[PDB]
């Protein structure tokens, strides 16, 4: 729940003080981020289906063996392909929430808390979703402050993922 | 006889091993009387007699 | 904890779909008026402690049985406890209007305000009247501009009025 | 620091200033702080000499090992596991560790995940270490002071909740923490995840309605939906809770302790009816409107 | 409910043995002074309503904030409610000194007096001071004999004084 | 809880009135009863062991079969004799409490509420305790108002018992 | 209220799909042993009242402080109340093993057994030991056949054992 | 916590006026008999542990079911727990008669004595009879003078008798 | 609640011991204090109205500006004079309770806990009540052990006040 307004509130709660001017600057920074983050989330939501479709196909061409061998993590038949594409769509939707929230909190709470543990107990590999996010950050094709703020969120997910 | 949570009921209608114990109150008392029947004029007879 | 952005995120995650465009237009309106959130929070945090003393002033002019011995606000320790209660109540109002969501004030005051006040023997009526008078004084200092560039502020007025009535029906 | 009906809430016994271990304490002053550590961490449970752990205690009496590390030592001990980890539920064990070491009631569901998650991931030995190695621990009593209940003071950082959840946690002074009305069950774990608080009750004799406990099946919320639209009375409504109803008997009364919701206009007559049942009133709190 | 005879019976049943001889001598003393219980109960029930008005008189001369608008005893309905509260409190005092055991007053007032008074917002301080003044006036009318045959009455004075202090620390 | 003072208090509670002069007369009657009831309870407590011992022996001679046949209610062995003598001692102690309380309340609450039900489920016979109380009321040997007030309590227990 | 058939129905409605075939095979096994449910319920309802007296017998041979004056089961009224409690507890055990689901016993005893027993001052230890001894005697009269055609009954033994341990940890 | 001086102070602060002269005369009587408070507290604290053993002696001669296996006071650990309970009960009686106010004993025993005793399964009847016998033995050792200068001590006798009956109706 | 009897009880509670002879000496000292403290409280209650009246007038002459300027702490009009005289009467009544209790507990609980905090938030000055207590300790005019015990309580209030 990493939200700079709420993190400022949690800070001033821990201090027990009233609202300081540091928090006013914090609000200014949040507005400065949101003033392009909302439009970036808009075009991401426009592009999202082509993004997850190209990302799934690129990961399938990236490792041929997950299509090849019959296994439980891998997409041998079409149900595994559905679960795989559901997972990358989940990832990109977390990216959009992470962008629109102004912080890593939706990402943190909804993915980062136990991702490596379910990857351990299901024998998944995080590198699949790493190269998926690499294809997404190559595919969104944006420019400006919004593009690199989204790219920052994406490589944060990559770093915490690996 | 009932208390806080208990729905009311007819207490001891039929004494045990009586063939016809008692008349239930929902029949025995209607919701008109023998008096508002006169205000409405409901006994207009179908003239089945005579 | 919950911000209005995170409110929209939690709705869109409970639905599990992407956010609607009109809700994003509402958020564009919100970030357009974020400077007015800053204007209001700065204004009432500038005058907050004097607002607390004036609220206790009207309360103690109104109900002299509290100052009267045997009253609940009689003793010096309990008087400082009173001013503590009002100060942290106004503090959480400032938290809520800074965040934009009443969840902070609710989740950190609604739970045990009534509980402490019936458990101690605190008359909830005086705190309810005091937070009402404090909210009226807060709207009075927020709305009027003193050397401030002009604009409309009715939505903010509605917001802090709602926050103070949630406080008032919190303590009752 | 209550001082109004302090008798009624039972927190009058916890009035005193905390104990502080000096730089060069005597042997008797050592023994007083050891008795305070035993009484607080085991929750006014008295200790036998076979379970006294005199060996770990002597190391503390030297001064080579701090008071906070002695608190760690009694919680690392097997007797604390046998008294508290073993009989109780593990969520209840987390609840007890909040009283025993931090000195306050838990505030939300996030702390009970963090300690359950930690229990499964690393063990009870690590969980206790996480309670004591905390900023919330070290602020209130760093190394020298015993743990003690801080919930009655706001302490710049209490949520409201812990004040009232503490009275569900501890009763009185005479009550030993192993031994409560509910016994094995955890009071607060129902309260946490719904994010709600029950009404504060004081301990017995001073209050005679102490017997009342909310049913696990029936929540009975405080507000009762609409300032009594459905009860059809113009005046405001208060919650009323009764402790026993024993005069009425078995076919009339299925459960002794129940919650009524009344307008104030009919309050007097229902209170008279309760007294006619020989029932004594636990709590009465304003409900709605 | 519980009389002092039934108090002795409940002690002797909790022990489960026959009653001791010295306790029976104490009961012989009690039935020897039962006519003085009658004397006192008759005397203060003779003057009870005027005692209630004089207690409200001293209370309303003492604390004018109750009569003052916004006060808890301000309205006519609430004023009649006040006199109702004091009258039934003195009624249960008369019940207790007629029975000889405080169990009637405790079990029918101690339970919810404090509870109603914190739930409504009633200042318990005024009721405590009022029942104290009412108890002083009650001892004043009980103790002095007016054409009554003389005797000692210190035990009865102690008894109703204890009953009024139990009422006073009941409401607080 | 049949105590004429408390019954008067319960009456005036139900009326909602103050203390009336009827209650003053009620108190007078209670003092008039107690002025011999206390001395009667004293001599009963003096005589009580011989009373319960003679009553147990008289009931044993009154029905020889309870000594004879091995059964669970009956006193075949000595433990049943102990429980039997405990029961008659309980009865006489209830009589003393009933006398000293001025009413049938200790008797009512402590015996009369479920005596026939436990006699039903244990297959006891109330006539045993009836003839026991007959032996007690024959054995106490008192005279005066106290004697017949105690005898009234005893035959009340007999009538409610049968 | 809830039967094992209605248990399967409520699971299949919470899933919202049709019932699985293997669950229907389990229900075929259940209706195959319904005559043994009848055998057991008939057997222990035949002897139920004597089982209640024998359970109170072992309880009162075990703990003489209950019969002792001042004890909770001392008085005749409270003794009949004890036998009432045990009889209706065994009655709800018979209800549960007739229905096949513990929901009847849970939803009509688990809620307020512990509550009444801590509110009255009833020692829950004696009721727990008594329902344990009553359950042992109930298994003793159910399992042994007296002129009954032979068969296996281990599942029923497990079922009423589970029902009596739910009662035992209900009262504790 | 609350002393009789502080009792008078709390009454005079709840009234909020200066202390009455007759109450100060009562306090002059109290400080006149403070040496007799010292006499009594010293006398019974001299013999306190032997009083505890004699109280347990009469209790265990009276009720052999406690020593009997399965009894609540049966085990060695529970026996030491019993003597612990009686010793700290007599300790708080000595605290109360040293302070002069029952508030110490009430506020540190009344709250959870009944609570622990119903929660554990402790029979409150035995503790009530034991504290009654302990109080009789305490009055027996306090009142009789052994080489002590003579005086009246009826008020002290009444005081510790009241303290022991508050303990007895605390545990019940 | 600083009462030497109750402080002794709290000490023996913390030790967990029975009553020691130290506590017997503590009781002796409390009786020795009270044997003049009660008479001193008596003459203080006799003098109290003239004391608070002279103290209020002396503080008004001590600083003319509180009478002069219109302010909220100051006594411009007569209601502030009433609140001021109420405060000094409160002070002297706390002194009497502090004397009769044998310790600083009534003073501590009823004044000393938050006096400087309400002086901060109301912009009062403690030096007003300091010079008021100086006038009281000059005005009571007593001699002996009681006089200096009261003077000790008064300068304790002065020291904790400033
Ligand atoms: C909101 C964030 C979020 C994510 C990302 C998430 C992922 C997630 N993926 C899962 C399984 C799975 N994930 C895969 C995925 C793959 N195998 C492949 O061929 C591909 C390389 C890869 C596609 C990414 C498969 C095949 C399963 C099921 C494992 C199996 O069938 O036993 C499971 C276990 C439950 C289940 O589907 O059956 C979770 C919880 N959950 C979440 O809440
Ligand atoms: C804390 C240090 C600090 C302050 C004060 C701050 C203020 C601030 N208030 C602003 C706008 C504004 N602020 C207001 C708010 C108000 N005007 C009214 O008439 C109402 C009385 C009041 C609302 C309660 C309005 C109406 C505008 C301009 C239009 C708008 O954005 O609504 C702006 C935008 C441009 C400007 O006007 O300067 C700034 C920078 N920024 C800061 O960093
Ligand atoms: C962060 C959220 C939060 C809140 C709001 C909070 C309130 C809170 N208010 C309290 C007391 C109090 N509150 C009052 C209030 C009043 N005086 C009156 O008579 C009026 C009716 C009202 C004046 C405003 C008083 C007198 C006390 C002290 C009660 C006592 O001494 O027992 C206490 C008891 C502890 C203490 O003694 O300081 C708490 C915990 N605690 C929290 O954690
Ligand atoms: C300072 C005020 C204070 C009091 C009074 C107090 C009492 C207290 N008595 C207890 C136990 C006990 N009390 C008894 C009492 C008795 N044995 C019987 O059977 C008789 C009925 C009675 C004999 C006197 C027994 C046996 C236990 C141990 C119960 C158990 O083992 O569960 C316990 C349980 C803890 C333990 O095991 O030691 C507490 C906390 N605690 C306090 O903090
Ligand atoms: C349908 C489900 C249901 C159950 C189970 C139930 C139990 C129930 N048991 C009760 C009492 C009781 N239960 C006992 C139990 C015992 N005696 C002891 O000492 C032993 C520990 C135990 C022996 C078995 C006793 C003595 C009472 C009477 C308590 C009293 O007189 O206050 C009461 C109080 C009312 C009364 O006086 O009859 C209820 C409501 N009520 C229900 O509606
Ligand atoms: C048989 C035992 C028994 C008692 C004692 C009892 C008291 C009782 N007093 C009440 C009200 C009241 N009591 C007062 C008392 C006072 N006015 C003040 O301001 C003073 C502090 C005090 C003057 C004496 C007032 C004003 C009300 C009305 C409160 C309201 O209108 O909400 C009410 C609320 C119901 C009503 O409106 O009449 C009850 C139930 N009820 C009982 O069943
Ligand atoms: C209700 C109609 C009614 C009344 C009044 C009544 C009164 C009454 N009070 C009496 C005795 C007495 N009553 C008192 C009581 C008192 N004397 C005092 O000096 C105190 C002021 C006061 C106690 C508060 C005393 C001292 C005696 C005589 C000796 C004694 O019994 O103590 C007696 C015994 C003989 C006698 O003196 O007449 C009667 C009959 N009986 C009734 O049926
Ligand atoms: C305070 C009033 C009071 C009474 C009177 C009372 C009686 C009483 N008698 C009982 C049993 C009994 N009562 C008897 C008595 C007899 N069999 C005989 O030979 C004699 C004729 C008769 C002697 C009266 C026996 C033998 C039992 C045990 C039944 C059996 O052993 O199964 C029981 C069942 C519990 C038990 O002892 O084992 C009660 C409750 N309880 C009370 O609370
Ligand atoms: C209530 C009036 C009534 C009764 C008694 C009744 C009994 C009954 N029990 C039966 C079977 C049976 N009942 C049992 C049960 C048992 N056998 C054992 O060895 C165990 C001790 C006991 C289980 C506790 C068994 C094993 C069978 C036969 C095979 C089976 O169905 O399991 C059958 C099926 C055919 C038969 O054996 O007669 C009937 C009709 N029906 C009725 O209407
Ligand atoms: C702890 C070490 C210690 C002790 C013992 C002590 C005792 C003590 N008890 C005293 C007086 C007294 N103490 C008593 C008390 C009693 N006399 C009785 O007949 C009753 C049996 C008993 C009360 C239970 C009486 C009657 C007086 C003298 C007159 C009075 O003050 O009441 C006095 C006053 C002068 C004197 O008689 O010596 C002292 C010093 N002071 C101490 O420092
Ligand atoms: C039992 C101990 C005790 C004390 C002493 C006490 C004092 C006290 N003085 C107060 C105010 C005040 N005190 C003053 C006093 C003064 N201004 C002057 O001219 C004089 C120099 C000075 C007279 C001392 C004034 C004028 C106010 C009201 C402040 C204002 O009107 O806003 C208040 C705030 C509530 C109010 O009156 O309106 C408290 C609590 N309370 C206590 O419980």
């Amino acid at each position: 729940m990493k939200t700079p307004l709420t993190e400022a509130v949690a800070l001033a709660d821990s201090q027990g003080r009233f609202l300081s001017n540091t928090e006013l600057q914090y609000l200014y920074g949040r507005l400065r981020q949101g003033a392009f983050a909302l439009e970036a989330a808009q075009t991401l939501t426009a592009k999202a289906d082509t993004l997850v479709n190209g990302a799934a196909q690129a990961v399938y061409s990236k490792f041929p063996y997950t299509t090849s061998t019959p296994g439980n993590n891998f997409a041998a038949d079409q149900r595994g392909k559905d679960k795989c594409a559901r997972d990358i769509g989940y990832y990109l939707r977390m990216v959009t929430y992470c962008l629109v929230a102004g912080g890593t909190g939706p990402m943190d709470e909804y993915l980062i808390a136990g991702v490596d543990e379910i990857n351990r107990t299901f024998d998944l590999s995080p590198s699949w979703y790493v190269e998926a996010l690499k294809h997404i950050k190559a595919n969104h094709g944006l420019t400006g402050d919004a593009a690199t703020e989204t790219n920052n969120y994406i490589d944060y997910a990559i770093n915490a993922l690996s | 006889n009932f208390g806080y949570d208990t729905v009311p009921y007819q207490r001891r209608r039929s004494l045990a091993s009586r063939e016809q114990g008692e008349i239930p109150f929902n029949i025995k008392s209607p919701r008109y009387d023998a008096y508002y029947r006169s205000q409405l004029g409901f006994p207009q007879v179908v003239w089945q007699n005579a | 904890m919950f911000d209005i952005f995170t409110r929209v995120v939690s709705q869109a995650d409970a639905r599990g779909e992407f956010i609607s465009s009109d809700k994003l237009e509402a958020l564009k309106k919100v970030v357009a008026e974020g400077t007015k959130r800053s204007d209001a929070v700065s204004r009432m945090t500038n005058n907050a402690s004097s607002i607390v003393t004036n609220a206790a002033r009207q309360l103690f002019a109104d109900q002299p049985q509290l100052i009267a011995p045997g009253g609940n606000a009689y003793t010096n320790r309990r008087m400082a406890a009173c001013l503590r209660d009002m100060e942290i109540i106004l503090r959480y109002v400032t938290y809520a209007t800074f965040t934009g969501d009443a969840s902070v004030l609710n989740d950190r005051c609604l739970n045990g305000l009534r509980e402490t006040y019936v458990a101690l023997g605190v008359p909830g009526a005086s705190v309810a009247a005091g937070v009402r008078a404090m909210g009226k004084a807060a709207v009075a200092i927020v709305m009027d501009p003193a050397g401030v560039t002009s604009g409309d502020c009715s939505s903010l007025q509605q917001e802090i009025e709602l926050y103070f009535e949630t406080a008032a029906k919190a303590v009752e | 620091p209550v001082t109004v009906a302090a008798s009624r809430l039972g927190t009058a016994a916890f009035d005193q200033s905390p104990v502080e271990l000096r730089a060069n304490y005597s042997r008797d002053d050592a023994q007083t702080v050891i008795r305070a550590v035993y009484r607080q961490v085991l929750g006014n449970d008295y200790v036998m000499s076979s379970e006294r752990l005199t060996a770990a205690e002597s190391l503390f009496t030297n001064g080579f090992i701090s008071v906070r590390d002695f608190v760690r030592a009694v919680a690392q001990s097997e007797l604390y596991k046998e008294k508290f980890l073993y009989n109780n539920f593990q969520t209840r064990v987390i609840e007890l560790n909040f009283k025993h070491l931090l000195g306050r009631a838990p505030y939300d569901e996030a702390e009970v995940i963090e300690h359950l998650d930690r229990y499964q991931n690393e063990g009870f030995e690590a969980d206790i270490n996480s309670y004591i190695d905390s900023a919330e621990y070290t602020e209130n009593f760093g190394d020298n002071i015993v743990p003690y209940i801080r919930s009655y003071v706001v302490q710049t950082g209490h949520r409201t909740v812990g004040f009232t959840r503490m009275f569900s946690l501890q009763r009185g002074y005479a009550n030993s923490d192993r031994a409560q009305i509910a016994g094995n069950a955890s009071r607060l774990a129902q309260e946490l995840a719904r994010n709600t608080t029950s009404a504060v009750v004081g301990p017995s004799g001073v209050n005679e309605g102490w017997a009342f406990r909310s049913a696990a099946d029936d929540y009975h919320p405080g507000q009762s939906l609409g300032g009594s639209t459905g009860l059809s009375a113009d005046d405001q409504v208060v919650r009323v809770e009764v402790a026993a109803l024993s005069t009425p008997r078995y076919p009339r009364i299925r459960r002794s302790s129940r919650v009524f919701f009344v307008p104030v206009s009919r309050l007097s007559q229902k209170l008279q009816e309760i007294q006619r049942m020989g029932g004594r009133v636990a709590s009465i709190s304003p409900a709605g409107q």
